[PDB]
RNA sequence: GGUAAUACCGGCGGCCCGAGUGGUGGCCACUAUUAUUGGGCCUAAAGCGGCCGUAGCCGGGCCCGUAAGUCCCUGGCGAAA
RNA sequence: UCGCCCGGUGCCGUAGGGAAGCCGUUAAGCCCGCCGCCUGGGGAGUACGGCCGCAAGGCUGAAACUUAAAGGAAUUGGCG
């Protein structure tokens, strides 16, 4: 997915394991939910 | 003075072993990579080991 | 200011560096002879480089 | 892999004569590293060198007097004319007169001093102060 | 030649070394023991310390240093101090007797001499910053840095330590007039070395 | 392209506002008068111009350039500035 | 050249020497500045220096060329502290830089200035720039640079006349060593002082390790020390 | 370093520098041109033939006579071996390299998972090339030749 | 800047340029923040997960030729402003 | 068991380099080569397009706008 590892450091955020996982679902519903 | 690593030398010699059953005299190499036997009886006179061969007979120069 | 040669600088005794104002050099009179003055500069100090004394042949450290 | 011979010996010069040494063997030894030794010495930088033959491409001794400060080769080689010589003095050596540059001359090896005396240029190989 | 018969040097043990080496002390070395211990010369132990009574014989008597940190050296640097005229320092040197100007044990000595470079390493340092020579017993496994005049010699053992200090300690006054001849020395050894 | 414009012969300092200059003119302009400061600049630049053309004939060498040089010191002691004796230098 | 000659005169009357270089100031046996550098002695007395180069603290052969205040944390509030940073020299040859630190700005400034005294070295002058070829100590004989920190620091030979083109801080330890032209080129961080300031030193001491042959000092001016007073 | 892995290794064979054959030699330039030959009908490669030479008898490398029928070049087997009519037909090099790729090329054939045996032939087949390439360039083979696996 | 403002708004002093002096937009230097001169890639931005190879760039020592690159001298040119 | 030469694998360490932690002939040193990548923090590895995969997914990859810091190596304390 090409990532980049400044965002594994937490300092500040949420962790990125979690937010991979919200973006998929998302590059989901714009495909199936008429992304043709 | 005069290191090794500029003019390189070698550690081997060549022999003038003087053989057993043949009183034949030769030449031969001190580390050699096969069997030297006598060139008119056929008994050997070294054997390849590892690094240094193991001679067989009676040396008579270092050449 | 009167320059007749006001001064000169030292040289190290085996390589002939002249010598920088604050290092860590010394000298001393030859041992075995006692004519000569012996400069050592700290790189040379540092390496044991040997030295000879240029009126007897008495060498090294 | 090895590319050019007479980098290394200038490399390894500078980097023996800096920590004391007083002989050094220049290893594979073509007959450019010996000129350009010849014109090191009559400026005063080495003291004698001589050619031993060791059966493959031959060695050379040098013995160092700790008379130099840097030593390099100049190497993408370039071009200069006869009257252009300032605009490298000024990029590579320290004052006005402060040491050689070796130059490549079509009468031979040469520093850029007696180069300007006939009015000729070359290419610039190497460097000394 | 040879300031005591070479049966008294070897029965000492001045040439006995370690199990160590270094490319600095490679010319002291005269071979090796089928059990690993280095062996040290013995003519180079003796032309070393005639150099360095008579180069020691130059300097006005107040003005020398001698120092050990180790124990079976202390008595030897007593006695080598009250024989000439020298100055002592046995036991722990502590810092900033020759750097720092705000202390009672103040002292700036001409040449200091140092019985192991290892353990006299405050001193050597102290020594350094100074700029003046530097005379060191050196055995097999030390270096030659910043050492003026070596002395090739076991700097260890108990009664090597007491040969050493006698020589020198004879050969300073043979070489400024205070005696006669070498057999004027009426002092026996083994009031130098330190009783078991 | 485009064509000729017709430029400034003096120049302003590089900051405004430094004390041991504005303190080093304050003086020249009360002893000599002059009426505003860019009065002042057009001087040290009719200054600047001669000593850059004197460091740019003194690396120099050719034969014209050797015209140019003693160019510089015929009308630089016409002008009253040098003597009759004085070298480049 | 007189006022500063009293001022020697007196010091050296009610002045006890502690280590051997104050003895032999003292004893008449050392009578020049050149004399005590090259040889490894050691200076420790602010003193050898009121006696051989007494102009030294003259006020305008001093500076101070920043003045900081820092803080430790404790249970009871913040310890703060000074560090003034000085220099002080001649103007014909030599030059010291010390630090120096206090509770307040005027003991600093003492310390400063006394420290900068005992860190003090002499340097080489000349002429070596393509364009100027005179032969007179005003400048650097040639390139030199130094480093200290994350600053790189070269200098180049100037011409007779133009200024000291360099930064804000370096034109006091310049011109308080003799220099008047010189040009410059600067990596790192020059914003802070103290490493700025120390590159500056170290290039100028740098001035003396360069091997020279007898033939350039006859070229380029080069002067050690003072050039006739 | 190596070509494909990367130890360094030096191991190798060091020569004294010299210009004449030494002195207690006795074998003559004929008498040695003989045993050369005299070897090869035996079926010896070209290597092993030097190898029983210095062994047996003596004879340090032939790289000290000069060639008879030409003052410039210097004896060499293979130079000899050309004088008579009994040199290879396709240099050994590749002959060695291409018949050590071809019975690894019927054991990868009844074991097919052997995967790190396979890539011992790629590197083998590179180093093929990397030698026809050359060759070919220096005309010591004709430009109508390809390594093609599926023959031999 | 929170009822004790050298920082806002007025008075009176002072400073910089001066027939000018300020505001908004654009390009260059500042910037070694585009790096041929002349930057970075362990922890700060950044070494492909690993290896094989086609084009291209870089290539060991000596001897004899050629004169394309390169260097010096000389004729015809590169308008005026 | 001891000594030496060559190649691998570890540690303490001179000169030197670095912002330091620390690297130091198994370089992060001084040189000669070739290729890949970097250009304040977010938006964003996103949207739109293309090529692969049976799907899950891989590879390529911007801008409107928004912000003055975001990051690193080490100090004195307070705390668990
Ligand atoms: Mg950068
Ligand atoms: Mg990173
Ligand atoms: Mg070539
Ligand atoms: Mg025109
Ligand atoms: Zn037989
Ligand atoms: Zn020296
Ligand atoms: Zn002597
Ligand atoms: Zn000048």
């Amino acid at each position: 997915m090409k990532r980049r590892p400044r965002k594994w450091k937490k300092k500040g955020r949420m962790r990125w394991k979690w937010i991979k996982k919200r973006i998929r679902r998302l590059k989901r519903q714009r495909k199936k939910e008429r992304g043709l | 003075a005069l290191p090794r690593n500029v003019i390189p030398m070698p550690r081997s010699r060549f022999l003038r072993v003087k053989c057993i059953d043949c009183g034949n005299e030769q030449i031969v190499f001190s580390h050699p990579a096969t069997r030297v036997r006598c060139n008119v009886c056929g008994a050997t006179l070294v054997e390849p080991t590892g690094g240094k061969g193991i001679i067989r007979a009676k040396i008579l120069e270092v050449l | 200011e009167n320059v007749e040669l006001k001064f000169e600088i030292p040289v190290c005794t085996s390589c002939g560096r002249e010598i920088t104002p604050r290092e860590h050099a010394t000298h001393f009179v030859c041992p075995n002879c006692g004519e000569a003055i012996i400069w050592r500069c700290e790189t040379c100090r540092l390496l044991a480089k040997p030295y000879k004394c240029p009126k007897c042949g008495w060498e090294g450290p | 892999t090895l590319l050019d011979p007479l980098a290394n010996a200038l490399s390894h010069i500078t980097n023996s004569e800096r920590v004391g040494k007083r002989e050094v063997y220049i290893k594979p030894a073509s007959k450019l590293i010996g000129e350009v030794l010849r014109v090191m010495q009559k400026y005063g930088y080495i003291g004698e060198f001589e050619f031993i033959d060791d059966g493959r491409a031959g060695v050379y001794r040098v013995q160092l007097l700790g008379k130099i400060n840097k030593a390099g080769a100049i190497k993408p080689r370039f071009p200069v004319k006869a009257r252009d010589y300032e605009r490298w003095e000024k990029r590579f050596l320290p004052a006005f007169e402060f040491g050689i540059l070796i130059v490549s001359t079509s009468q031979g090896v040469m520093s850029h001093k007696e180069a300007r005396e006939k009015g000729i240029g070359g290419r610039l190989i190497a460097y000394v102060y | 030649e040879y300031l005591v018969p070479l049966d008294q040097y070897l029965a000492a043990g001045v040439h006995i070394g370690t199990q160590q080496k270094t490319k600095d002390m490679k010319k002291f070395i005269y071979r090796v023991r089928q059990d690993g211990l280095y062996v040290l010369d013995v003519r180079k132990t003796d032309e070393r310390l005639k150099v360095a009574g008579k180069f020691l014989a130059r300097f006005d008597p107040q003005s020398i240093l001698a120092v050990s940190v180790r124990l079976y050296g202390q008595k030897p640097v007593k006695k080598f101090g009250e024989v000439t005229g020298a100055r002592a320092i046995p036991g722990r040197f502590l810092p900033g007797t020759m750097t720092n100007p705000a202390v009672k044990n103040f002292f700036e000595p001409d040449v200091i001499i140092i019985t192991d470079p290892r353990a006299d390493h405050q001193a050597m340092k102290e020594a350094i910053e100074i700029g003046i020579p530097i005379v060191a017993l050196v055995d097999t496994e030390n270096l030659l840095s910043y050492v003026d005049l070596a002395i090739p010699t076991n700097n260890k053992g108990r009664k090597a330590l007491a040969l050493i200090y006698w020589i020198l300690a004879r050969e300073i006054l043979y070489n400024r007039g205070e005696i006669s001849s070498r057999e004027e020395f009426k002092i026996p050894v083994e009031e130098f070395e330190m009783k078991i | 392209g485009d064509p000729k414009r017709q430029r400034k012969k003096y120049e302003t300092p590089p900051h405004p506002w430094i004390k041991e200059r504005l303190d080093r003119e304050r003086v020249l302009m009360d002893k000599y008068e002059l009426k505003n400061k860019k009065e002042l600049w057009k001087h040290e630049t009719q200054l600047k111009n001669f000593r850059r053309r004197a460091r740019r004939l003194l690396a120099a060498r050719g034969k014209q350039a050797e015209i140019e040089r003693e160019q510089l010191l015929a009308r630089l002691k016409r002008l009253g500035l040098l003597p009759e004796d004085a070298v480049l230098d | 050249s007189q006022e500063w000659k009293e001022y020697a005169k007196r010091v050296l009357d009610e002045w006890q020497p502690k280590t051997k270089l104050g003895m032999l100031v003292k004893e008449g046996q050392i009578t020049d500045i050149h004399e005590i550098f090259r040889k490894g002695y050691q200076i420790k007395e602010p003193e050898i220096i009121d006696v051989l180069l007494p102009e030294v603290n003259a006020r305008e052969n001093q500076e101070i060329l920043d003045i900081a205040l820092t803080v430790r944390m404790t249970d009871s509030g913040r310890r703060v502290r000074f560090r003034v940073l000085a220099a002080v020299g001649n103007r014909d040859g030599y030059v010291g830089l010390g630090i120096g630190h206090g509770r307040e700005v005027g003991i600093a400034i003492r310390k400063a200035i006394n420290y900068a005294k005992l860190n003090i070295i002499e340097i080489k002058r000349g002429c070596g720039s393509w364009e100027c070829r005179c032969r007179r100590p005003h400048s650097v004989p040639f390139t030199v640079e130094g480093k200290e920190g994350s600053v790189r620091v070269k200098l180049i030979p100037g011409p007779r006349g133009l200024g000291l083109v360099i930064g804000d801080v370096g034109k006091k330890i310049l011109r308080l060593a003799g220099i008047q032209d010189v040009w410059s080129q600067t990596l790192g961080e020059t914003r802070t002082t103290v490493n700025f300031a120390k590159a500056v030193f170290n290039a100028l001491y740098n001035t003396n390790k360069v091997v020279v042959t007898p033939e350039m000092i006859e070229r380029y001016g080069i002067v050690v020390g003072r050039a006739m007073p | 370093a190596r070509m494909h892995a990367r130890k360094r290794g030096k191991s190798g064979s060091k020569r004294p520098p010299r210009t004449a054959p030494p002195i207690w030699l006795e074998y003559t330039v004929e008498d040695i041109e003989n045993l050369v030959v005299k070897l090869r009908k035996e079926g010896y490669s070209t290597a092993m033939i030097g190898t029983i030479l210095r062994d047996q008898y003596g004879i340090p490398t032939v790289k000290l006579f000069r060639d008879p029928d030409n003052p410039n070049r210097k004896l060499t087997i293979t130079r000899i071996l050309e004088k008579h009519g009994l040199a290879p037909e396709i240099p050994e090099d590749l002959m060695f390299l291409i018949k050590r790729a071809v019975n690894l090329r019927k054991h990868l054939e009844q074991h097919p998972k052997d995967l790190h045996s396979m890539r011992g032939l790629q590197l083998i087949e590179s180093k093929i090339r990397r030698l026809v390439k050359y060759y070919k360039r220096k005309g010591k083979l004709p430009k109508d030749w390809r390594y093609d696996p599926e023959q031999a």
